[PDB]
């Protein structure tokens, strides 16, 4: 999955 | 309600202890109680709230994905009918996840967002609103799915508009908002080109503003810039 | 009670799904419901029960240790009085841990142990009884602490006596029982010499019986033997 | 801590 913060 | 008898400062203190003990459900419950005292949250307190619920919902999302994958495989032709149990348990986890998202959205609506006037608080909470509608969108399948997606988009867009007017391009909240809205475009809105354009423009505009920053601010901004680059590498 | 309406087989199936999703609290609740159907548990089912509760209580123990360390430091001279919150939250986690241990011990007493006649089931459950009394002993401080320690010792001892009469020295349940009873001696009963002697004799007697085993059994036994060696290295 | 299973 892509990065989120 | 169960935190109504505990002092605000004690709830914050215990949220920090819960974090040290990796007790994120407790952390979230303490922070919910703190929000429900009715006072605005400081910067540190906003981040305690977000860390707590991000960890709780992140675990639920990971579990939901495992179960959804098992359910998908159970429904391929040639698979053996193993009864309603996989669907039931995926639904159980899904309903709990939705409950957490609804709780967070409820705190934002009653009444964190309406009292948030400074860009750093308002953008932070609107980003959260977009994130929790995005998590609802990840599991949505019914009449309301398009409205859930649009609720996420609308919250992210208001946050973006404020952030571009009121924050420098290196502000870590602005960067993290852009990171997540870009992921929304890629994974939720079927808009990979918008996702890539947003990540690239955000990265490049931040790069050009790094020269204004102290060493510590530079570290914070470049950390999030690297996440934007990581996603761009994944997507191109 | 909340699992009373779900089929036994469905509870077992969902326990396995919960494990895959790393949802150990759910796993434990499903297995508690399965036990409460009143039928004996198969070997696989016994291990699902133990895995679930070991993961739940292991997380509680880790959190309790973090909080106890913070509490100890708060009470050293020169430390700043930060109020009752650390003690309160350590007590909250402690009470939840005790509740889980009491639940497991209750399942063993009603009525898993009394119906367990084969060595593989009876030793397994008596080991569990010793383990959960040991976890209660780790947090005990009151009038009953010595009785809690003795309850752990007694359960481990009955398990040991059966295992030495009825199982080969390489049986993994016998080995894991010895591993844990040795830890009980070292960490709970202030008996490091007994802990070391038990680990060494167990290891050496298992070594001498490995020649009787298939490749797969050898792998299982040597895995637990290495844990005995690891503890011996830590302690000598 | 020491190993248990
Ligand atoms: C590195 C990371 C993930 O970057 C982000 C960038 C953008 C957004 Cl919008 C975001 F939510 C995070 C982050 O957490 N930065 C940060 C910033 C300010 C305060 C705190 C903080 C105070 S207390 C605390 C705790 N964990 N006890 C954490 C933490
Ligand atoms: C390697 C380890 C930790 O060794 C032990 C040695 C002694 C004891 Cl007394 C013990 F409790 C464990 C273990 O788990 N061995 C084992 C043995 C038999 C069955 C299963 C099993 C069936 S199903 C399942 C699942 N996780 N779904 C696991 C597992
Ligand atoms: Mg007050
Ligand atoms: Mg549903
Ligand atoms: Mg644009
Ligand atoms: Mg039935
Ligand atoms: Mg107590
Ligand atoms: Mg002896």
């Amino acid at each position: 999955f892509p990065a989120t913060v | 309600g169960a935190m109504g008898s505990m002092e605000r400062a004690s709830l914050i203190q215990k949220a920090k202890l819960a974090e040290q003990a990796e007790r994120y459900e407790d952390m979230a419950a303490f922070m919910k109680g703190a929000v429900e005292k009715g006072e605005e949250l400081s910067c540190e307190e906003r981040n305690l709230l977000s860390v707590a619920y991000k960890n709780v919902v992140g675990g639920q999302r990971a579990a939901w994905r495992v179960l959804s994958s098992i359910e998908q495989k159970s429904n391929e032709e040639g698979s053996e009918e193993k009864g309603p149990e996989v669907r039931e348990y995926r639904e159980k986890v899904e309903t709990e996840l939705q409950g957490v998202c609804d709780t967070v959205l409820g705190l934002l609506d009653s009444h964190l967002i309406k009292e948030a006037g400074d860009a750093e608080s308002r953008v932070f909470y609107l980003k959260m609103k977009g994130d929790y509608y995005r998590y609802l969108a990840e599991v949505a399948t019914g009449d309301d799915k398009k409205r859930i997606i649009d609720s996420a988009r609308s919250a992210y867009q208001e946050a973006m508009d404020i952030s571009k007017k009121e924050m420098p391009p290196t502000n870590p909240i602005r960067l993290g908002l852009a990171l997540n809205f870009s992921v929304f475009h890629y994974e939720i809105a079927n808009s990979p080109e918008e996702a890539i354009s947003l990540a690239k423009t955000t990265f490049d505009e931040a790069m050009a503003d790094l020269h204004t920053l102290s060493e510590d601010s530079y570290k914070d901004s470049t950390l999030i810039m690297q996440l934007l680059r990581d996603n761009l590498t994944l997507w191109t």
